Order: structure tokens, then sequence, then C-alpha cells
């Protein structure tokens, strides 16, 4: 099933070589996302074939708007646990808390993210992420990710898992 | 609803305005209005055709619905009012305001209305230079600029900064980059507020603001944010601009627009979560989960406007690194002090706060919490919370247009005073999004069509640069003509750029 709502556009992050060298030899992210319309920020459209799935793409979406995430080793894994009150609640601290582990402490970054399980009765979730700090001299420059929204944020849970999150850049 | 029962709710009010009434979105207190001349009309009902068009999933609320919802919030007095820059946000509409009664016990504040870039703003600079002693050295003057100025995603200041400086900048505002030389006391007493927020509380910065601001407070950030060198080319009133210091055509001005960084976004973040949480509690009706609010007088409405007041701290001691590092540059490529430069301060003016202001409300003096989400105050004449050079001109307005057109200089007029409690914008507004920017523009067309112009330009990521095109903003004189025709804004100084830097 085509899952996306547009045609593909792929954001080009003027690799450099070396780059272009580290990208080559590890395999390539199965991307489930796109980047949609919302007049002054951007709207994350993310699906997979599970709740799971939808939420993972949605945080590599995240990701995948600050740099060419192809570009990140896999050095380093990381944990993220988080909770909320319903499914859109347990979305906006997933994306929360990834976001926390890129901006502070360590600066992490995830070339992949798993989502291990979403508990739905309580509504927590398990993740986790693969990659290596973040740094200017080894990852291009996308666009800073300021915080997540609900602004027309969506989580449809049916039989094609996706999702719509609005973030603020 | 189609498109057509829409528009059974839309009234033009005059040739600059129009009114949303009642009934538009639930629970509506108060009416909405938009100021829009013939231009940007199609701009905002286009948005509200095409926002959500299908039947089936996806979409996002056009800016007319948010400003409906955020006339729906507890409190608001008089009208939700949209600015000439008005376009969808996440909460409130960018360009959108609302004024609550702080004697009335139902009154909210909504932490995620106000923005996640609490207090960003957009500070003018003059220079004694004239465009003719920058050509000669000009694309030596971006790169000084953009060697000086960390921009972009993973930038980090470069004056070292620890906890205990990060505490006191929370605190003192404008007085710690004075204190620590990196401003001059003239650029605080051309600033709003005079860059400093009493009432800020470090107490109610989480550490994870504190952490994610740390490393950023010295950086310009991304997106919107720029640092401009630009030149006067028209001066519409030339009384506002001799006390502004803009003598001549020609003349060299520079405009700096950046804000709280992380830590405004997670202060922002953390007072959205404890909303959420409080509603639980006291059980306010919205009709968008991004404007969960508590009443102003809650331990979370007075936590948050604390935490946001030292978020504003902060944003203005960035913009002092910001003019620190901008004179450095202009000092090295021209071998003179910043000084002998002229390099002065001429105003400092924020959007995305919250304020506690007097307005008279029906013949009758009230103390209102003011939201303005990408609108800024333009206070008239005679207004006690404006410095003195200004009292008789009335407080400078800065829009800036884009990279490759235009951005003017205003002064906040009674009637703005009057009609939108002195609101104004700080720019023109995005006309495309950023993915629609994409399908109609290519990068390497953007960037000659900047250099057949003789404008200057480094960027951190040079093949996105057509997200923020020209092309995909307002016509910026459209803007400033509305708030100019509408009198929320008088016109008195038009600037073009001639290098710009971004991230
Ligand atoms: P607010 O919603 O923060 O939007 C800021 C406002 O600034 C204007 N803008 C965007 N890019 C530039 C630029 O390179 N130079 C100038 N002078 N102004 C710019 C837009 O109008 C935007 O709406
Ligand atoms: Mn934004
Ligand atoms: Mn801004």
């Amino acid at each position: 099933a085509v899952m996306a709502q547009e045609e593909e556009d792929v954001r080009d992050y003027n690799l450099t070589e070396e780059q272009k060298a580290i990208k080559a030899k590890y395999p390539p992210v199965n991307r489930k996302y796109e980047y949609l319309d919302h007049t002054a920020d951007v709207q994350l459209h993310a699906w997979g074939d599970t709740l799971e799935e939808a939420f993972e793409q949605c945080a590599m979406a995240m990701f995948g708007y600050m740099t060419d995430t192809g570009t990140v080793e896999p050095l380093q894994t990381v944990e993220v646990e988080t909770q909320g009150d319903d499914l859109q609640s347990l979305l906006f601290h997933f994306l929360d808390e990834w976001l926390y582990k890129f901006s502070a402490d360590e600066f992490f970054i995830p070339r992949e993210v798993k989502v291990l399980s979403i508990d739905q009765r309580n509504f927590k979730l398990r993740s986790i992420g693969w990659g290596e700090e973040f740094s200017l001299s080894k990852h291009p420059q996308g666009t800073e990710v300021k915080a997540i929204t609900y602004s027309a944020m969506q989580v449809y849970n049916e039989e094609n898992p996706e999702v719509f999150v609005i973030i603020d850049i | 609803r189609s498109y057509n029962d829409e528009l059974q709710f839309l009234e033009k009010i005059n040739k600059n305005c129009w009114r949303i009434k009642k009934g538009f979105v639930p629970n509506m207190q108060v009416e909405g209005v938009f100021y829009v001349n013939d231009a940007l009309e199609k701009l905002m009902f286009e948005e509200l055709r095409n926002a959500c068009r299908g039947g089936g999933v996806g979409g996002f609320l056009p800016a007319m619905k948010q400003i409906g919802n955020v006339a729906a919030l507890p409190g608001i007095v008089h009208r939700s009012i949209g600015l000439p820059d008005v376009h969808s946000g996440y909460g409130f509409a960018i360009g959108n305001m609302a004024a609550f009664d702080m004697n009335d016990p139902e009154a909210v504040v909504s932490p995620g209305g106000v923005g996640f870039d609490i207090n960003c703003g957009v500070r003018l600079l003059r220079t004694n230079l004239d465009e003719s002693d920058v050509q000669p050295v000009k694309e030596q003057l971006a790169q000084a600029m953009f060697d000086h100025i960390p921009v972009g995603v993973g930038s980090k200041g470069v004056i070292p900064m620890n906890a205990k400086d990060l505490e006191e900048a929370l605190e003192m505002g404008v007085d710690w980059s004075l204190r620590e030389g990196y401003a001059w006391a003239e650029d605080k007493e051309h600033c709003e507020e005079y860059g400093r927020m009493l009432q800020a509380d470090p107490n109610k910065v989480s550490a994870r603001a504190k952490k994610r601001g740390l490393p950023q407070l010295g950086t310009l950030g991304a997106g919107n944010h720029y640092a401009e060198i630009q030149v006067v080319d028209e001066i519409f009133n030339e009384y506002a601009a001799k006390k502004m210091g803009i003598d001549h055509k020609g003349q060299v001005c520079v405009m700096i627009h950046s804000g709280s960084r992380g830590l405004g976004h997670q202060v922002a973040t953390d007072a959205l979560v404890a909303m959420e949480k409080a509603m639980k509690r006291d059980k306010i009706i919205v009709n968008d989960r991004q404007l969960a609010c508590a009443r102003i007088a809650s331990p979370e409405g007075q936590d948050y406007l604390k935490g946001m007041a030292a978020a504003g701290n902060y944003a203005w001691v960035n913009r002092s690194s910001m003019t620190f590092l901008t004179r450095q540059a202009f000092a090295k490529v021209f071998n003179t002090t910043p000084d002998d430069l002229d390099l002065h301060v001429i105003y400092d003016v924020s959007h995305n706060i919250a304020k506690v202001e007097q307005h008279v409300v029906d013949g009758k003096e009230r103390t209102l919490l003011v939201h303005r989400k990408g609108s800024t105050r333009a206070f008239p004449p005679h207004h006690p919370l404006i410095a003195v050079d200004y009292q008789l001109t009335g407080q400078p307005v800065l829009i800036g247009g884009t990279m490759g057109t235009c951005s003017y200089v205003l002064t906040g007029t009674e009637q703005g005073m009057t009609e939108t409690f002195g609101t104004t914008c700080h720019g023109a507004g995005r006309a495309l999004s950023r993915a629609k920017s994409r399908r109609n523009l290519d990068f390497q067309d953007v960037l000659d069509k900047l250099a057949d112009m003789g404008i200057a330009i480094r960027v951190a990521s040079p093949k996105l640069v057509m997200e923020e095109a020209p092309e995909s903003y307002k016509n910026v004189t459209d803007v400033v003509n509305t708030c100019h025709d509408a009198g929320i804004s008088k016109k008195a100084i038009k600037l073009r750029p001639i290098a710009v830097i971004k991230g």
C-alpha cells in the first residue's frame, strides 16, 4: 500500500565525499516518512506496519530533518523510555525525549530508532536508537528542530498505522 | 465544512481588515479579526481552502481557525486579532494577538500559544558607513560575519559559559552582558524592557532547559533567523529616522533576528506539560490541545511567566552576543573600532511573549495579559513603557522581509494602541510552506538571482536555501502597507539587504 500522500522529495544536505563514503558502507535506512505542508513549520508524516514502526519512523523523520542520518555511524546505542496519558501525549513525549537526547548531555543522533514496545493499556513505550555524537566535522547541517507540537496531531492505530506531527522549526 | 459554508462567518470590515464571526469554531467568547489588504487577502483564504482539502487523514489548521480557537480561551477581551503577517502556526496563528483580563478569575495563560521561541526578537543596528564603503569588501564582510557568528543545528557558542554564568544571565538579561563587557550602556537604553524582566526566576527554569541553553548561548539558531547587512533606501519620516540615528540614504545597518534557543523551547515545553496535568484538575475546554492553559493566578501559570521572563533575559543576552560578534566582524574588516563605526542599537523588539499591560477596554482601564505570537508591541508616542528617545516618535517597529527583497522600520501609533492593543508584526510571514517551496523552486536559481542582485550570502546548508527563498514569504511591502493604511504602524525607513548569514 502507498502511504505517502506526496511524491518523494529527498532533502539534499550537500554531502562531502568522506560523508558519501561513510554512508556507502552501511545498509541504507528504510524511510517510511515524508515532510508535508505546514505554512510556518513542517508536518512529519510517518507510517509502518505496526504502531511501533509508525512511531519509530516519526522519530527518524524528525532526525532526518536535522541532517543526513545516513552519514551517522552506529557506534553507540541509547535507550528512550517514556509514557503519556494517551497515544498523542505518548507520541509527543517519545519525540520530545529523543529531541532531548540530541540537544543536551551527550548530543546523540541515531541513524535509526526502533520502538521495542508500546504498552497501550498504560500508554508507555520502550525504544532504542544506535548512532554517535552529533559533530559538525562529521555530519551535515540540516534544520534545527525547536520543539514538538500538538498542532493537528493525528495518530491512526488501524491496519496501516500512521502519524502526523507538526514540529516547530 | 464546505468552503462556502465557512465563508458565512467572514465579513470584510474595511479595506484592510476582515471579521471572523462567532460560530466559526466552538465556544468563541469574542470575535476574530485579521488585517489584510488586497494582495494578502488571497493567501489567507487560500490557506482556509487548502489546509485540509480532503475528507480523509492529514492536513493542518489554517490560521483563521487558529484565530477563532484563540478567541475561545477563557478571559479574552475585545478580539482575537491577526496581524498582516498572519499565517498558520501550531496553536496561536503566526501573527496572532490575544489579551486576557487579569482581574477575571477565569483568565488563562497559554504557553503553547505564546510559542516555543520565547521572546524571539529583531534588533537593528546602525553604522556611519555607506554602501560605497562596503561594496569593495562585501564578500569579505559576509565571511567575517559567518566566521564570528555560529549558525545552524549543532552550533555552539565560542566564548565558554558555565552554569553560574547562565544562572546570572537568566536573572539579569542585558545587565549581565553589560557587566561582562559584551554590551554597551546605550544598548540597554534602546532595548525593549531595557533588556531585562525583573520578575524572572531562574528556579522556574528546568535543569533540562539550562542544559540545552548553555551550549547554544552565543548562537544565532536556524530557520527564519538571520543576521543581515542592510542599506537605507528610503526615509519616509526624517524626524523619526533622525531620532534613530539614520541620516542619509545609503547608510549601512545591521538587522539581527534570534531568540531564546533551546532554553526557551524547553521552558515552553515544560509549561505545556504542566498545563496538561493541571487541566486534569481544573478542566478548561480548549479546541486545540496545543492551547493547553491554566488560570493566570494558578501555580502553573505563575511558574511559566517567571520562567518565560528568564527565557526572555536569555534571548536579550543572546542578541547582545550577536551584536558583540557583529561588531567584532565589522572591526576586523574595516580595521576600525566599533565605537568609531557608530555601531549602536537603534531598537530591540520581541515577539512570542506574554506581557502585563494597561489597556482601555470599553472605556475602562484594565490590566491585561497580552499574548503576542509572531507579533510585537507597537506602542504610541508618550507611552510610559517606551525609552525617552522615542517618546515623541513612538516605539520603533522592525519588520524584516527576506534576504532578497526589503526590510522596513515603522513607528507605533495611537490608533494601533486603540485597535490592536499596540500590536504589530515582526516580518512578512510565509506565503509558501517549506515543503511547497521545494516543489516550486530550485536552490541554484535562488543563489544565482541573489548573486545577480549583488547580495552576499553565507548559509549553513546551501542546497536547502529554496525553503527560505524570497518567493516563500509574503511581499513585505504589502504587509507594511497594510499596517500603514490601517493606522496600526507608520512607515519610517525602508532598508535593502546586501549581505545575509543564515543557519
Ligand atoms: P517570525 O515568525 O519569527 O518570522 C520572522 C520573519 O522574518 C522575515 N525573514 C525571514 N528570512 C529573512 C532574512 O533572511 N532577512 C530578513 N531581513 N528578514 C527575513 C520573514 O518575513 C519572517 O516572517
Ligand atoms: Mn517555527
Ligand atoms: Mn522569530
